[PDB]
């Protein structure tokens, strides 16, 4: 029981995860890529 | 050093199928008016509560009830009802009551008990006897203390019903007849009233306008100046001018005996009025609501 | 709604300029009521 | 100076120490170009 | 001296309204009648109260809960567990003795990125209706009051008329104003708007 | 991990179930703190888990039970 | 013993692959990436 | 601040206990540790 | 004097695996041990 | 079991080479309090110096004067219950006994100028109770004496504070238990007033009485023992000491509530709860015994569990 | 009979300066809403007593006083954080304490909790978690009356628009400042309540006889009666402990320490 | 290695006699005085 309590409040939600690693390269995204990602990500969201 | 346990004797003469009536009433409360280790059952029956051959009320309860030993059923077995003391002194380790009224028990809180007042009482009809054994209500600290206000103001006008908590309504009822009681109640009143207004409540008096259009400036303020107010109507009736100064004045100072001698008033005023407490729950895994009906852990006070 | 004090305290804190006093203001006299209107008022008019 | 001033006072069985539970470290993969599918376009041929 | 603009009854924009209507000689007529309708806590409880649309709208928000059925997937090893010892103690309760038994333990993270995932897939019934509750701002012991208190407990009886989510009538000197329980609840937990 | 309905949605037709036993050990792990590592954990306030193999390096049973493997 | 830590601590300890490339540009160097990470405490209970 | 450097000497050589066999770039999650 | 924290590893309590409580508990002894020598001793000292 | 208490005092108001184990002892508040009380808590018309002489002239005769302010260090703390009872042992019903205690303490002590410090403690008590500062709010009870080391005027003092008496192991001479014992001119049995004549529970309480007549004052205290309450207890002493409740009422003191009579004039007995006697009923034997070498009779208590919470309840209604 | 012992996992991240006020707040009080084994550092700190979204006055601590479990700390490991609950009767040996208040303790006196109704709360700022704790005070039960009386009393006198004592010492109460902002504001609800319930008395007693010497009365009275015994006891409350020494110091002074035993 | 040492410690611990007396004065007991001593670094030099 405990272990999947611990298990639960350690893992972020698929939709969001998902698209980063393919987002990935030189992960410090300039100050413009962050805004394309941030905004397919509002629909990454209510999409599924 | 023992818990100060006491034994009260059931008659042989009882219904089978009312030992089991009494089994279910562990975890009540009883009282005596003299504490014995060997005591029997007509002690603690209604007839023991009469005044004078005549079935008490309820400002003859409250001043039993404060009048009188509480204890607690601890276990009973066919034939022999165990309890323990409480205002005495002794330890009592383990204890355990039951949630005697149709309110809900707050962790923490402060138990005072209270008369049969919402038109249910739970008694017992012992037949071979003829005995009548009447269960208190164990009514939060506060709930009580209102309930009590509500019902001296009724007393009040027998002598010329609805309260909310939580967001119920429960009204009340109660038989005031024996109406001399009722009149040492209202000597009880003006006793307490008559040494709150201490010889500097003029300088008190002396602010009412001032808590007025101070009350227009805060939204605490103008609700503690409620319409139904002897202070409000004051302010708009009847102004006051200045004083003559304080008689030996480098020395004294009215304000601090006016409110210190109204703190002691207000100690024991709910307290005569009402009842002292003498439980307090304390759980220490269980869940904190403690539903009507179940069973709990207190601690003396 | 009506509660702006505390508003109105912090806003009367910021860089205020030079704004002109023209329809925030009122005054009063005792002439011709003719006389007050094209006098005082209406030559200091095109210079307030 | 630290003196125990009536006798064996607390704070001198504490016991309470830290643990370094273990280390982690990775090892990289050495690719050589040839393996690769990419020489296929290009004849290297080595000029001192 | 005879009247500024920002302190008038009659401000600039009522002339401009009257200036360039464009209107048909009689709903003109009409329409400053209405802007002349004061805009004062008193004033809208005359106009709300008999279908007038004082010049103003609201967006409305509210705020539900639904149920899921998540789904959960994890790596291998992602997590060290380890266990301590268990320990016994025990206090006297209710009749007798009560035991319990406790025993500490600890985790941490073996990864280096993010070894677990997790995605809200199916939808079970939903916890609240999204229904029509309004929010009463008389709850709170808030600002500065009206100057007469008449007005105020006008107010809170007229609003507390207008819905079902209000304090109780006799309003107490000190305590919380919780609203009164009723009886019955029919569709799930009710959603302020 | 997941719920009892979603477990039979996936089981008719979008998971195909590979391997219905599989192995899986049966003893704990361990870990001692004595020796070395007790000397330090008492004098200073630090302890090394593998304390008596790094100062050499500078200088079990599983049983089978019912499961439900998917690929 | 875990009732005697005060934290357990672990070590990861990975590296970076680069890649050789022309001017003009800062020239690639290895990075190295060192971390550190505590632990949570947490318990049971259970009673008859 | 950061209590938890200081402790051991944070590159500490003493033995691997595991392979790691992740190789992706962490500077964007420098969020979760020291 | 003998302090809490310690007074409850002398009572005669039960054998706990760890070796760190028995590393503990001969500290305690050693301590009380001491003390008591100390305090014997002094009889004889103060009664010249 | 039980619970012990020690304090370090001087031996001026208390000699325990003389009181036997088994007396009721009581702590003092500092003096210097009395002085801000009295300066805030006098009433109008009259003057607190008063109150000032007496104690300054109490503590002039009493013993080294100086340490009178701040930071003595080394006070008077205890006193003896017989001590505050013969000294003003013109007020107690039965006077014979009352009497012998005055002649026997006044004997058995130092001998020279402890009639000074008897009408001295007698007279700032009675300036006390004047200046509308009540002893109740200084005097508490300590303990029952059990055992005790003295030296040149100075004690040590170890007490019984809570639990049974008779559990209290001691090193006298007889045998190593020992009972509590009080003045047979203090002893006032409340259920024998009332008549309830009932056996079983008991408590016992610490009863002060206050007349406050101009220049007439008058402060006396018992040792109550009732089946009563410590609710009810309060409604039964009232009610028989009617003609003091107005002897205090009558004689305390557009338009203003100042000349009202307040608390402070109303006032005329003050109570606390200090221990039970769980027993089957009461036995206790009045049996003449030697201070040395003055008899004097004593109540001889038994089964006495001392209890607490010590709150002082108020009479004045 | 076991001691109800209470373990708190102090967090780490704690700069090294607040583990140094830590270690000396040993002897301090703290209070649980309710009573469990394995506590938190939330749970103590003053983020819990908040009422209306913010901190609360002088007043609501003497509900929360009543309405919670006070608990004492006994020892600080640099780990995590001990207590004894005091509240329920438990044989706990040490239990001792540290005096914090301007007043000397006497031996053999009863103490009774009192929030900092004068000078600033003695807080620990544990702004690296994000809280700070402040702890009740320990006056003798004699003076509660007079203290509580005493400021309230100056308090309505400065609305308009003094020093205790105790065993050879005098404690000045206004503590000489100007405190009419700040206190002027922590207490103000609790006189507002005071004033407002003991002016009904006076006018009510007239409204039954005034030769002493429809605006209901039979409500109006109950307003009375209700409210001044709902503060009768948050005010006239009852002691927890009481100082026993045994060859310790005579006296105590603010700051120091020493054992008591449990009501 | 005394080129490497940041700095090093000895310590003492020593426990005073303690005498029995009589008295109402408070009883004594037996003491237990630590410490903790740094060592000072020097250097010398010569040079042909």
């Amino acid at each position: 029981d405990q272990l999947l309590g611990v298990l639960l409040e350690k893992a972020p939600p698929l939709s969001l995860l998902s698209p980063i690693n393919k987002f990935q390269p030189e992960g410090h995204l300039n100050r413009v890529a962050r805004a394309a990602l941030l905004s397919d990500l509002k629909r990454r969201v209510c999409a599924d | 050093a023992m818990p100060f346990e006491i034994e009260v004797l059931l008659p042989g003469e009882l219904s089978p199928a009312e030992t089991s009536a009494l089994q279910k009433c562990e975890g009540k409360i009883i009282t005596f008016s003299t504490l014995r280790h060997r005591a029997s059952l007509v002690d603690i029956a209604l007839s023991s509560y009469y005044i004078n051959g005549a079935p008490p009320d309820t400002l003859s309860l409250l001043e039993a009830y404060r009048m009188r030993f509480a204890a607690v059923i601890t276990r009973v077995i066919p034939g022999k009802l165990l309890a323990h003391a409480i205002g005495v002194g002794t330890p009592t380790p383990g204890l355990f009551i039951q949630n005697t009224s149709p309110v809900d028990l707050c962790n923490g809180d402060y138990i005072c008990l209270l008369p049969p007042v919402f038109g249910s009482a739970d008694s017992i009809r012992l037949d071979s006897v003829g005995l009548e054994i009447v269960f208190p209500l164990t009514i939060p600290q506060t709930l009580m203390r209102e309930i009590i206000a509500k019902v001296v103001a009724r007393a009040v006008e027998r002598t010329a019903d609805v309260i909310c908590y939580n967001g119920r309504r429960y009204e009340l009822e109660t038989n005031l007849q024996h109406r001399d009681g009722s009149d040492a109640a209202i000597r009880t009143l003006v006793l307490n009233l008559m040494f709150s207004i201490n010889e500097g409540c003029l300088l008190l008096l002396a602010l009412i306008p001032t808590l007025l259009v101070q009350g227009a400036h805060d939204g605490y303020v103008n609700l503690l100046i409620q319409t139904a107010n002897c202070v409000r109507e004051t302010g708009q009736l009847i102004n006051i001018p200045p004083m003559p100064r304080i008689q030996d004045g480098h020395r004294r100072f009215p304000i601090y005996e006016t409110i210190s001698s109204w703190i002691s008033t207000s100690s024991r005023l709910g307290d005569t009025l009402g009842t002292r407490a003498i439980l307090r729950v304390c759980v220490f895994d269980g869940p904190s609501t403690v539903h009507p009906g179940d069973r709990t852990a207190v601690i003396q006070v | 709604l009506l509660d702006v004090e505390a508003t109105l305290v912090a806003l009367r804190q910021q860089h205020l300029d030079r704004q002109c006093y023209f329809g925030v203001y009122v005054a009063e006299g005792t002439e011709d009521t003719l006389d007050v209107q094209m006098g005082r008022f209406m030559e200091t008019w095109a210079d307030m | 100076f630290f003196k125990q001033i009536r006798s064996d006072d607390n704070s001198l069985y504490s016991a309470q120490f830290d643990i370094l539970l273990g280390t982690y470290c990775n090892t990289l993969n050495f690719v050589r170009f040839l393996e690769l599918g990419l020489s296929v376009a290009c004849i290297c041929t080595k000029f001192p | 001296f005879l009247g500024a603009n920002h302190h008038a009854t009659i401000r600039q924009p009522v002339a401009y309204h009257v200036t360039h209507s464009k209107s048909d000689f009689n709903t003109l007529t009409y329409s400053l009648l209405g802007g002349y309708f004061k805009f004062t806590p008193i004033s809208l409880t005359h106009q709300l109260r008999t279908g007038f649309h004082p010049g103003i709208a609201f967006t409305v928000v509210r705020q539900d809960r639904f149920a899921t059925e998540q789904l959960l997937y994890a790596e291998r090893a992602s997590e060290s567990y380890f266990v301590g010892q268990i320990q016994v103690h025990h206090h006297d309760a209710i009749g007798g003795v009560n035991f319990t038994l406790t025993q500490p333990r600890a985790h941490v993270d073996l990864g280096v990125g993010y070894t677990a995932v997790c995605a809200t897939a199916a939808l079970r019934c939903p916890l609240t209706d999204m229904g029509n509750t309004a929010q009463n701002l008389f709850f709170s012991r808030g600002g500065v009051p009206m100057l007469h208190d008449n007005v105020t407990e006008s107010l809170r009886r007229i609003t507390a008329s207008g819905g079902r989510l209000n304090p109780t009538e006799p309003l107490p000197i000190f305590g919380g104003l919780r609203p009164a329980t009723s009886a019955g609840i029919a569709r799930g937990q009710a959603s302020v708007c | 991990v997941t719920t009892a309905t979603l477990k039979r949605q996936l089981l008719q037709g979008i998971l195909q179930i590979d391997d219905t036993a599989a192995d899986v050990p049966v003893t704990y792990g361990e870990m001692v703190l004595q020796g070395t590592n007790l000397v330090t954990a008492l004098v200073m306030g630090k302890a090394v888990r593998g304390m008596d193999d790094v100062a050499r390096h500078l200088l079990p049973v599983n049983a089978r039970v019912p499961a439900d493997l998917v690929i | 013993e875990l009732a005697y830590v005060r934290d357990g601590v672990i070590q990861f300890e990975v590296q970076q692959p680069m890649i050789a490339r022309d001017g003009p540009h800062p020239v690639d160097q290895p990075v190295h990436n060192y971390m550190v990470k505590r632990i949570h405490k947490r318990s049971l209970s259970a009673a008859f | 601040s950061d209590r938890i450097a200081g402790l051991f000497n944070i590159p500490a050589g003493i033995i691997p206990t595991g392979n790691v066999l992740s190789t992706i770039e962490v500077c964007a999650h420098r969020c979760i540790f020291d | 004097a003998i302090a809490s924290e310690a007074l409850s590893l002398l009572s005669n309590t039960y054998v706990d695996g760890t070796e760190i409580d028995s590393s503990l508990r001969i500290r305690a002894i050693q301590q009380m041990a001491r003390n008591l020598r100390t305090v014997l001793d002094s009889f004889e000292r103060g009664t010249a | 079991t039980t619970q012990l208490i020690q304090q370090v005092s001087l031996t001026d108001f208390f000699r325990p080479d003389i009181e036997h184990a088994g007396s009721i002892v009581l702590i003092l508040r500092h003096p210097s309090d009395m002085i801000g009380e009295a300066n805030t808590l006098t009433q109008a018309g009259r003057d607190p110096d008063v109150l000032l002489e007496g104690l300054r002239n109490l503590f002039n005769a009493c013993t080294a004067p100086w340490t009178v302010g701040e930071g003595g260090g080394l006070r008077a703390y205890v006193t003896s219950l017989s001590f505050i009872a013969a000294c003003r042992a013109e007020e107690y019903t039965d006077k014979q006994a009352a009497d012998a205690n005055r002649t026997a303490i006044v004997s058995a002590y130092g001998c020279s100028r402890m009639e000074t410090r008897l009408i001295r403690f007698s007279e700032c008590l009675r300036a006390m109770v004047q200046c509308h500062v009540f002893p109740h709010r200084f005097i508490s009870f300590f303990g029952s004496l059990l055992e005790y080391t003295i030296q040149d005027n100075l004690c040590n003092i170890t007490a019984v504070a809570k639990g049974p008496q008779e559990a209290a192991r001691t090193d006298k001479t007889s045998t190593r238990r020992v009972t509590a014992n009080i003045p047979a001119c203090v002893f006032w049995d409340v259920d024998k007033d009332l008549h309830l004549s009932a056996d079983g529970l008991k408590h016992v309480f610490l009863v002060f009485v206050y007349t406050q007549r101009r220049q007439r004052e008058g402060v006396r205290l018992h040792l109550a023992l009732s089946q009563l309450n410590e609710q009810c207890f309060g409604r039964g002493i009232g009610f028989l000491l009617g003609r003091i409740r107005a002897e205090n009422a009558a004689w305390g003191t557009t338009g203003d509530f100042r000349g009202l009579p307040t608390q402070l004039s109303c006032m005329y007995a003050a109570y606390t709860l200090i221990g039970t006697i769980p027993s089957e009923s009461v036995r206790y034997t009045r049996r003449m015994e030697r201070f040395g070498g003055y008899n004097v009779p004593t109540i001889w208590l038994e089964g006495v569990v001392w209890g607490g919470t010590n709150t002082w309840n108020e009479c004045y209604y």
